[PDB]
């Protein structure tokens, strides 16, 4: 069908990164961004895997938090409609990726259109390490996987509801 | 428009002014305040529900600790210590329960092996003569509760009227569905309706010291919460 | 079968074992507890009804003074002073505002004139060097409230939310109706459902020093009441 | 237990309060205001036709100003503003024999009229001093408004916001 | 005596008011703002399509900053949050001639439309230094959004929230 | 039988009795008087109407400069300096925003160039060793509003809540149709039911001094009103 279930991450080409500084957390560290005709969807609950190291690959402080975060156009962060506030120093990466219960679900659903950014914004408060990008990966989904979600995926052009989901 | 948030020991929502970190009394054991949470600037409300929401609380104590020429190895700790979730085997612990540092050597110092409910330790390396160390076990046997203020200092009361421990805090599993924390409570507090937890136990807390290794913050409180926007 | 009665700062309908005395802590002002009231063995319950019932609460502190050769019959005091019931002359104020008792020799020390609200005195005689003296001015510039206990420590609250102030307490006269003291609350507590007095203020209390003159018991709280028996 | 109390609750004010102000005051300066109550947020107070007064205004060298010096209470909207429309308790200084005053039924000085204040609605204390006279300080002074404790006089009624419906009503009357 | 008066009260905002703040600000920080204004509570504040600003943004040594600076007024709701639905003057530096135009109805310089603010919503200044340049600061520098004194020029419209039966509609 | 007048900082229509002058309160900021408008012997009531009639302020202040063999040529001011209309150039300002005179030579002193915001000053001369200069800048950086009196001190209130500031005064060109002033008010008072204008501000005023050469007025206040007869 239309649908599709995938799993982001880091390198792919819509996404983008950028290597962070201690205290400031307006810096987004990602920017998804909605492709051209291709609406993507998240239920109430899927997966991250917010792995978020150092220079030096170690998870940096367990103080810093992370704040995922929708934002319509002109590059602008929006209050109503955020997922996922929680910290950095809670997820114990290397079960986290499989278990089912160290998993980590979103507040609540989402869409995005064909133009539509979401930001992560990290907080690192102060005397810490500097954030790294190429050292760290990041996910959304475990379309694999059986009791695990996934992101779905449909392009715009086989709608009859896209001026609806447009709205 | 009801979202939930997280708050912490520092800053976040709250600025750094919008909140405190505290110590405790020790000598004259008192159910003490250690942190507070006030409402800021812009919120309408805050609402906690124990059997709802979540909590975490990773406390740590402080103490001092010379060498010798002829140098110990080993220590005693009037601080019981537990594990956290299962063995004491400091490598799968899901954070240590000891912390230790060298101030001459500004380095760690690793630990061999543990007297477990002895509360003593055993450690890797050989401190010398005068050299200081700095170690941060854990917390347990205390208390904790939740209350309210009245803008002033007028207490309504408190959220649930019984306490909770600590050693009992460390040894549930943090990090695991069904097997998190859920407390009993269901509360409500506007602009200025701060809150503030209470902490009753002999020992000493530490939230920072500038010289703990692991992140600026010794401890911390970590918590989940439904704000109307 | 509703008989009323009284209490006491000691024993009495408890034997000085269902009381308890106390200090307070001064260095952290706190509102901390002076004094309980536990149910004894015997009773059904007790009731308080302020804006109905009495009181009277008498507080002093204590300090240590030496002398001098070139003695100098003046002091000062960290604890502001007020009359009672007018005007500051010590002959007619209902007690005294302050009390004073050399200890080499072992009798009293009688004042001359008192600087009011500077919170400083001028004596009658003249101290000798390295000669101690003991003083017990009254307590003022504190607050004042009561709660209650579970029968462990798990409080239901508090009578009522909103101190009262200890100059104040000096300043209406004790001993004359409608002038006299009601306060506002209304509670009821069974066998060992505990009540316990609370002060904040930056200064100490004293209740026995065992060298005061004037009858063993430095301060005093006393009380009616209405029991069931 | 505890027994269950009303919204309205009956109290008496004075200076070692944490919303109250207050500040020094000179001879000849009769517009600065020795005391600046302040309504605080969610809680209407209210003050019957008649409640006492202990205007315990000393010197310094604590000691009752001259007994020309005189004491206006005033009511103030919010912008700092004082009003003739609500106005309370115009007397003198020495005139009230404080030792007694503060006890007795008789010297006991009530209002003029009744009030109310909003959440943030101020009340001032404006303090004629004739000129040449002795400043005046305020930790050898005092202040009240209320007899609460004693079984003759009034008290000060003091209610929090969200325990009413006619809430809008009294903001519409201001 | 004295003449009554509406709820509705003409008024000119600028820097040394309380419920106004403001920061110093550097080269290159756009996301920086250097006035936050902030509804006060039991208050609503208006702006009609078009009313004066003096936007005076001085260096340090008291001079206007570059003309390739930048001026963005920007309404935000709660949460501390930009938005863009819902913006006012988008501008230069280099555009004003402060001298005259404090005062000239031709130099004089309106909004692009217009604007409420509840009880507690937050309005922020941005400043679009754009690299290199001197730095801001704010005690050397003014800034205003109406010209009440004035025959000609427009004014800021606050009214206390108490006073209105429309209130719980200027509430949604 | 209603005709527009004006008022002054002088006599006038009242003959220098039913008005005064004052300067203010510097060391603790008090939002004092330093004029008032009494009426006189004969007017049925005055009328001021904001938004309809006009208003006029030239404010400034007072100093005392020394001199010094090797003399300095500059100034530095507490009170923040602005020009009035448009440009800070002396000549053509509409007024001066300072003026200085020497005290031993009984002569002006004129200025070179100014140190704009610096709130510092260059003069064209050369003052002498122990030499004395008065200036008298512009006042800046204060408050302003207007009040009423019901002919004891029992004040009605205020005439608009809100204030106005002095720079800001300065800043709006006097003299031109529509950038006039007109502020928001609307009053009216009859005999003995004075006015007083008050100011809240650090620095201080100056009405006269006796020695300033442009008129014997340092400052002024001008307004337009509408009369009863």
């Amino acid at each position: 069908s239309a649908e599709k279930q995938i799993s982001l991450y880091d390198g792919q080409p819509f996404i983008s990164e950028q290597d962070v500084a201690a205290g400031d957390p307006n810096t987004p560290a990602l920017t998804i961004e909605g492709p051209d005709g291709y609406v993507i969807a998240v239920d109430a609950g899927t997966p991250i895997a917010p792995e978020f190291r150092d220079s030096n690959g170690e998870k940096l402080d367990p103080s810093t938090r992370v704040i995922v975060q929708k934002c319509d156009r002109q590059g602008n962060p929006l209050g109503d409609g955020i997922i996922f506030n929680d910290t950095l120093g809670r997820f114990n990466y290397n079960k986290m990726r499989t278990d089912p219960d160290y998993m980590r679900k979103t507040a609540k659903s989402l869409m995005v259109d064909e133009r539509e950014i979401v930001k992560v914004f990290v907080d690192v408060p102060d005397g810490a390490n500097g954030y790294d990008a190429e050292r760290s990966r990041f996910t959304l989904g475990d379309d694999t996987s059986d009791f695990g979600k996934a992101v779905e995926i449909v392009d715009h052009d086989d709608l009859t509801e896209g001026e609806t989901q447009a709205v | 428009q009801t979202q939930e948030y997280t708050l912490s020991h520092t800053g976040g929502l709250l600025g750094s002014s919008k909140v405190t970190t505290a110590s405790n009394q020790t000598a004259p054991q008192r159910e003490t305040a250690i942190i507070s949470f006030e409402v800021p600037r812009k919120f309408s409300e805050i609402e906690y529900v124990g059997q709802r929401d979540a909590t975490r609380f990773v406390p740590r104590t402080t103490e001092e600790i010379t060498g010798t020429a002829n140098d110990d190895t080993v220590v005693q700790l009037q601080a019981n210590i537990q594990p956290i979730a299962g063995e004491e085997d400091m490598a799968d612990q899901d954070y240590p329960v000891v912390v230790a540092y060298n101030v001459t050597q500004g380095a760690q110092v690793e630990i061999a092996d543990v007297n477990y409910a002895t509360d003593e330790v055993t450690l890797a390396t050989d401190p010398a003569d005068g050299d200081t160390v700095k170690l941060w076990p854990i917390m347990g046997d205390g208390e904790v509760q939740f209350r309210l203020v009245n803008q002033f200092g007028q207490e309504e009361g408190r959220v649930y009227p019984w306490a909770t421990p600590l050693y009992r805090w460390h040894d549930f599993p943090q990090l695991k569905r069904g097997r998190e924390i859920n407390l009993h409570g269901s509360v409500t507090w506007q602009e200025n309706e701060t809150v503030e937890v209470l902490l009753d136990a002999p020992q000493a807390i530490t939230w920072e010291d500038a010289d703990y290794p692991e992140g600026q913050y010794v401890s911390t409180f970590e918590q989940d919460v439904e704000i109307t926007l």
